[PDB]
């Protein structure tokens, strides 16, 4: 016979993708894809379009009352959620008990 | 800042379509499921074997 | 391997096929290269995808938001609230963790399965006109040319028409 | 099922490059290809790639210039053609390979909605407006000529008048700019009577023009 | 590569009809052609994929088969929303082609059109540039020829035509055809004429003016 | 198919078998027809009855009302509450989805391995006194009558007693 | 068995061998006695050991307190406080009674695939210098002594140098 | 990964016996081997479990005396010898098959 010979192989690569198996771990893989999300771009964003509500030197209760320390929206204003930085103190400045305070805050959150 | 977005954290928003996510258990919106998993890779390729020997 | 074809009879892949995951290695007169095989690439590549395309598409959710605020006198509700919390990141983390393993084991043997049935369909294409050589390789017993290559990548290998050329070189090799 | 939505329509001049996007609804892995039709020439096949079998395999004529990408976590595709010349002016389609069978390698399946480019050293040039006075039935229309870049949307007394209107597709010219020709018949008795005024609308120049074509009188 | 050859090249019927494209491959591609059909102004949509498997959505009418070299894309009864373009494209090898083009008209009586003609305005010579206008409304077929008579010298290259798709009431066509002068060529003459040759007039039609008239 | 039996090598079904899964077509003299090996058909029936039962079976459930009733000034923990039945059906719907998707990927593969082992059962009975001829088909250099049809059938067929009338046979039709 | 090997083509198994899961029974004119093969039983382990491993460390927890407290006026939440402990009750009862079972599946099925292999391994290495008899054995035609047995248990038997020695024995035993 | 913490120094008279816990961090099936060093000595691998294939290997020298045990739930293996001679004055490891691979059987991995 004059040799003529064909052969039957699998595809290989210089990929150091590993990945876990339930059978042995670290197995190296010509291509693979990631199932997990783990970056943030770091930046509080517009849910729905909507700029959320901030409040900085003020919670919730600040705001809401008109501490002098705190802004307050004349024009006709929306948004999808509420920022309140962990700084804010300037709420209820006089002291005393705001009730429902959780209740209002999640009813005021969009 | 002002860009749009369907998922918010307190650490930042994400803009992805992955059903898992390990940034913060404490999410607003369209959000994907939070897991305590450091590497979920998926294999779509076959055992690397270029190893001459 | 499962099916003992990857990193089984057939011990390395091949770096110089490029254009798909399974395919061929021929040699005649007229050179040698490397070819994959069109029909069992494509519908590997398409039960990958759907199997991707499965785990995260199943996964439909709407709009939450995740944050509670309690006061220091609901520590019971606020605890329950966390069990919630908590219950959810364990149960999700064992299943995504466990989802993964499995299937990263069942996707390997998927590929070690086409490499088997490929060999085995150029294997019943053949006959006894080639002889296995191991390596997932055969010796043709009769001349090859590339029309003849090619018949075998199409899947249209005339047997009978080389039956007797290959049988007359099959009794002399052999003493 | 999932939707595509490609990104705007965009003109540049040759020599620039550009990148299309292709946004999906929700979150898939199927593949992507992208097809080009030029003004009064049949679909081409650019080319694609196979999110699971990484690589990105093109045509013969635009490998080298064209790169297509796509990221997994955002389900976009991106396609970008460098060294843009005059020749690629024309409309960018996305599609994704899928059917109720599943990914289906091959076929496009799933469509985007197209994106106009268009590549010309012309710049930004506003329309101009001729009447064309009338002379059974009678004929009169505007002439929205040399333009740059298409669409003009032309109407007839704000909308009032749509039966009988044909508004002409643009026209290249050898001077690099679009032109444009809508006419509408009318009865012969209303030429008096109602009063006829196309409104020529070319947001891109930011120009709307309404003229008042008044019949010819000798 | 592979050479996807549509025939015909355009065809039309007048709805209810039976309908049948026949698509040729130079190469053998198996049983890997698609059929899709495109619209004016909207995206493309598949229609038969592996030269049967009716795509989700697409209404029994259309049925395709063939393998090998020769295909065929065949509608039983042609409807108002079925008239478009239709090509068949190959995915056996890359690169992965399409058809040339296969477009669907609905049939309609051969109509004579109805020519008019414009001179430019006084308010366009103002510009140093004139513009003369001649109109085809809602004639068929879509074949016809217009020429243009300069002081009964024709012109040439000085004129491009635009042709509208068919309306969908009276299912006819409308053609525009400016020939374009400057303002010192186009008072270079006095008469100016359009002759139309179409096959709905038994003879060439001919409307013409006179300038400063 | 995982072992290339279904739509393998075998290209296609019987529906003239209506008896069983897997099983037979003879041809003889004495006629044809369709036999179901009754073996191997309850064997993958008690597996496939065995895995609807354990998909079922395995959820016991209790006496249990979801309705809860909450006023105005109570949203948090209604909110809670909405929490914990969304974060119950996202998990069971992606579980019961996926289950679904590889339970039916594992019960296609089942009847393919079946089929598989039938025909290499077969393959070890008649060893060389038949050919192999593909579509999972074997002829037989002797002759078969009905009783020796079902000794293949039961699985008793004796190999020694037509050794040496097929390897005549053998040696005369190749030439 | 999925790949027919274990309760398949080899009926039982061997009680003989205790040093390993897979092996062999060798028979010559120095004896005759049962061996491990030690590469496929260790690989065999390791996948095991990976299994139970991943089962068990991919589950990790925390500290927490299950017990909450609630008065006579505190129902709906004693209701939601229940409501959560029972799903999440059904929840992993369901998952860890289905991952058992999958898991016990595929586990058999393991074993299956190794058996089957190592058979086809020690096939390959011989080709037609044995005889296949079923049971999984072989039949040399050339006599083998204790350095030609665990030759083949090492995976270096020498095809060649017998080649000459079973053919002429291969075609006198067939008369 | 899993700590493996060691029972503490004993000291005993001949003809004792006695054991030695190895409790894992978290939780574990890898095998178990142990290993000895005499004061001025190499090396010696005494014996070892697989706690999936069962049974316990020894070495020729350590078989009759030595006695090596582990137990599921808590991870946590034992190693018992009997008989105890001036001889086996030394110190005493524990480890467990585990490498970036898996079980990895045969090499001795994480130490105690
Ligand atoms: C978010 O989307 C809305 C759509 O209504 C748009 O008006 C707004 O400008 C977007 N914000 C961005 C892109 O930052
Ligand atoms: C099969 O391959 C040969 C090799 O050139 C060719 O002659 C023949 O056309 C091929 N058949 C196809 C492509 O259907
Ligand atoms: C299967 O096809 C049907 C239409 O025939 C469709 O409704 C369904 O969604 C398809 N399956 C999948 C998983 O898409
Ligand atoms: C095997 O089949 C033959 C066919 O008739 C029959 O003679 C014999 O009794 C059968 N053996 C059984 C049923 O055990
Ligand atoms: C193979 O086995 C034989 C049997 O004794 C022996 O001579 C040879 O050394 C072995 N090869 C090894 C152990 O590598
Ligand atoms: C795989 O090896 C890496 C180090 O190369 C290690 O971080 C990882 O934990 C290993 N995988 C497992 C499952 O232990």
């Amino acid at each position: 016979d004059p040799g003529d010979t064909l052969c039957i192989g699998y595809h290989a690569n210089n990929s150091t993708d590993t990945v876990d198996t339930v059978l042995e771990k670290n197995v190296t893989v010509t291509h693979s894809v990631n199932l997990l999300e783990d970056k943030h771009n770091g930046k509080l964003c517009k849910l729905r379009g909507v700029a959320p509500l901030h409040l900085g030197k003020c919670n919730i209760a600040g705001w809401i009352l008109g501490n002098p320390e705190c802004e307050s929206l004349s024009t006709a204003s929306s948004w999808s959620y509420i920022v309140e930085t962990p700084s804010s103190d300037n709420g209820t400045c006089y002291p005393g008990d705001f009730i429902d305070y959780e209740e209002l805050r999640e009813q005021l959150s969009s | 800042h002002d860009c749009n977005t369907t998922c918010q954290t307190p650490k930042g928003a994400i803009n992805t379509s992955l059903p898992f996510q390990n940034i913060h258990p404490i999410t607003i919106g369209k959000c994907p499921k939070y897991v305590k998993s450091t590497k979920l890779r998926l294999a779509t390729g076959l055992r690397n074997i270029p190893s001459i020997a | 391997g499962l099916f003992g074809a990857i990193a089984g009879f057939i011990e390395g892949g091949w770096t110089g096929m490029v254009d798909g995951w399974y395919g061929y290695h021929h040699q005649n007169e007229q050179g040698s290269g490397y070819a994959a095989d069109l029909k069992s690439t494509q519908n590997a590549i398409d039960g990958i995808t759907n199997k991707v395309n499965s785990v995260i598409e199943k996964m439909n959710t709407q709009f939450t938001a995740v944050g509670k605020e309690f006061n220091h006198l609901e520590k019971r509700i606020e605890n329950l609230n966390k069990k919630v919390d908590d219950g959810f990141l364990d149960i999700w983390t064992y299943n995504a963790e466990l989802l993964v393993l499995l299937e990263n084991e069942r996707t390997l043997d998927y590929h070690d399965s086409n490499v088997k049935n490929l060999y085995e369909k150029v294997r019943s294409q053949l006959k006894n006109n080639a002889k296995e050589i191991g390596n997932g390789c055969f010796e043709f017993y009769h001349k090859c040319d590339n029309t003849c290559m090619e018949s075998v990548k199409n899947g249209t290998y005339d047997y009978p028409k080389y039956s007797e050329e290959a049988k007359l070189n099959r009794e002399e090799i052999d003493s | 099922e999932v939707q595509l939505v490609q990104s705007g329509a965009e003109v540049k001049k040759p020599g620039s490059s550009v990148r299309v996007s292709c946004k999906a609804s929700g979150g898939t892995f199927s593949a992507i290809s992208w097809v080009r039709q030029a003004p009064g020439q049949g679909l081409e096949w650019m080319g694609g790639i196979i999110p699971v079998f990484g690589t990105a395999n093109y045509a013969q004529k635009f490998q080298g210039r064209v790169t297509i990408t796509a990221d997994d976590s955002t389900s976009t595709a991106y396609m970008e053609v460098s060294s843009l010349r005059s020749d690629d002016t024309a409309v960018y389609y996305c599609a994704r390979e899928e059917t109720w069978k599943g990914a289906t390698i091959g076929v496009m399946g799933i469509w985007g909605q197209g994106t106009m480019v268009t590549v010309s050293s012309a710049s930004t040039k506003g329309p101009s407006v001729f009447p064309l006075a009338p002379s059974g039935t009678a004929a009169l229309g505007c002439l929205v000529k040399d333009y740059f870049p298409e669409p003009v949307t032309v109407s007839w007394n704000s909308g009032a008048l749509t039966s009988g209107v044909h508004t002409f597709p643009a026209v290249l010219q050898s001077s690099g700019l679009y032109s444009l020709s809508s006419v509408v018949t009318v009865p012969s008795s209303s030429l008096g009577t109602q009063t006829y005024i196309c409104n020529v609308n070319h947001k891109p120049s930011n120009t709307k023009v309404d003229k008042r074509v008044e019949p010819k009188s000798c | 590569d592979i050479q996807m050859t549509q025939s015909p090249s355009s065809l039309s019927a007048s709805v209810g009809d039976r309908v049948t494209i026949t698509c040729r491959a130079s190469q053998s591609i198996s049983s890997y052609l698609n059929w899709y059909q495109h619209k004016p102004g909207k995206a493309p949509k598949l229609l038969i994929f592996t030269a049967s498997n009716l795509q989700s959505g697409v209404p029994s009418r259309f049925s395709g088969g063939g393998s090998g070299t020769d295909f065929t894309l065949t509608i039983s009864s042609l409807q108002p929303e079925d008239f478009a373009t239709y090509y068949c494209q190959q995915s056996y090898t890359s690169p992965r082609t399409f058809g040339q083009g296969t477009k669907v008209e609905i049939k309609r009586t051969v109509a004579a059109p109805s020519v008019f003609i414009f001179p430019p305005s006084d308010e366009q010579l103002k510009s140093g540039t004139a513009s003369v206008v001649c109109l085809l409304n809602n004639f068929y077929p879509r074949e016809a020829k217009v020429q243009w008579k300069v002081d009964n010298a024709l012109q040439s290259g000085n004129s491009q035509e635009s042709v509208t798709e068919q309306d969908s009431k009276d299912s006819t066509y409308s053609l525009s055809s400016t020939l374009t002068l400057s303002k010192a060529d186009y008072e270079k003459h006095k008469v100016y004429a359009c002759e139309v040759t179409h096959q709905g007039l038994s003879s060439p039609v001919t409307k013409s003016f006179n300038r400063g008239e």
